[PDB]
């Protein structure tokens, strides 16, 4: 695994979760965009939604286990699972 | 107002960005930055008709595998963009992007782009071709491709000199008016 440069993982996780960022923030922008009136058809404000959600889970699981790269930083005792 | 929903895709590195950008703007700024949005619509004249156009173009990024392009799906005529200058490009163009439209056969017209035409009518790069073994593709190597991909149109157009780029989308436009419409919805699941 990692030696001493465990601050190079977080800073991973860091990165995954911003690149997730993106992609919740893109559908959310795209939602807004179709959730005023109708405009085009209602297949595209449905795709952003789905998608959407989909990224929700991508952050909270990337989000928690950065948490835990953390925690198991501080500790230099505790065995990980 | 003729909206159309037009999207550019292309196996190559980039130039997805750069050819819708170069006929709204004339000239592409550059920025290498990703993409990420979406709404970007751009008014074209065909025939002396107003029409909407709508770009939408995918970045390369795999990981956007679910954020990807809405519009795709209910894209009207998608663009396949490919390196004339190199036969490779136009060798695996319609060895993937065929196989998968296919697959669905929604009957949907589809266009050919010829981006990059500054390198592509260039002696001296075509000269560098040859050190690669490489050499560039002429019209009537595209055109025979049509037939076979039964692809609505195939023109060559480049984003710098923009020797034919209002072409591409006004002949794009014309894919859904003229040839077999489009209009393709399926829903996947009532609740998400
Ligand atoms: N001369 C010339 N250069 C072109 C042409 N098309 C693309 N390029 C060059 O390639 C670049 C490609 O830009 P762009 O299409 O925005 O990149 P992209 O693929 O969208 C970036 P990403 O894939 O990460 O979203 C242009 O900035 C330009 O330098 C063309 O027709 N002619
Ligand atoms: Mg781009």
């Amino acid at each position: 695994g990692i030696p001493a440069t465990n601050l190079s993982r977080v800073a991973g996780l860091e990165k995954q979760l911003a690149i997730e960022l993106k992609v919740k923030q893109g559908a959310e922008n795209m939602i807004q965009t179709y959730s005023n009136g109708s405009t085009k058809d209602r297949k595209l404000l449905l795709t952003a939604q789905q998608m959407l959600q989909d990224s929700k889970t991508k952050i909270d699981i990337i989000r928690m286990q950065l948490r835990r790269a953390l925690q198991a930083d501080q500790l230099e005792n505790q065995a990980a699972p | 107002m003729q909206a159309i929903k037009c999207v550019v895709v292309g196996d190559g590195a980039v130039g997805k960005t750069c050819l819708l950008i170069s006929y709204t703007t004339n000239a592409f700024p550059g920025e290498y930055i990703p993409t990420v949005f979406d709404n970007y619509s751009a008014n074209v004249m065909v025939d002396g008709k107003p029409v909407n156009l709508g770009l939408w173009d995918t970045a390369g990024l795999e990981d956007y595998d679910r954020l990807r392009p809405l519009s795709y799906p209910q894209t009207d005529v998608f663009l396949i963009c490919f390196s004339l200058v190199s036969p490779a490009s136009f060798e695996n163009v319609r060895a993937k992007w065929y196989p998968e439209v296919r697959h669905h056969c929604p009957n949907t017209p589809i266009i050919l782009v010829g981006t990059k035409l500054d390198l592509r009518d260039d002696k001296d790069t075509i000269e560098k071709l040859k050190e690669k073994k490489l050499t560039p593709i002429t019209y009537p190597q595209g055109l025979a491709m049509a037939k076979e991909i039964g692809a609505v149109k195939y023109l060559e157009c480049s984003a710098l000199t923009q020797r034919g780029l209002k072409t591409v989308f006004d002949e794009a436009i014309r894919a859904v008016l003229c040839p077999p419409p489009v209009k393709k919805r399926k829903r996947k699941c009532l609740l998400l």
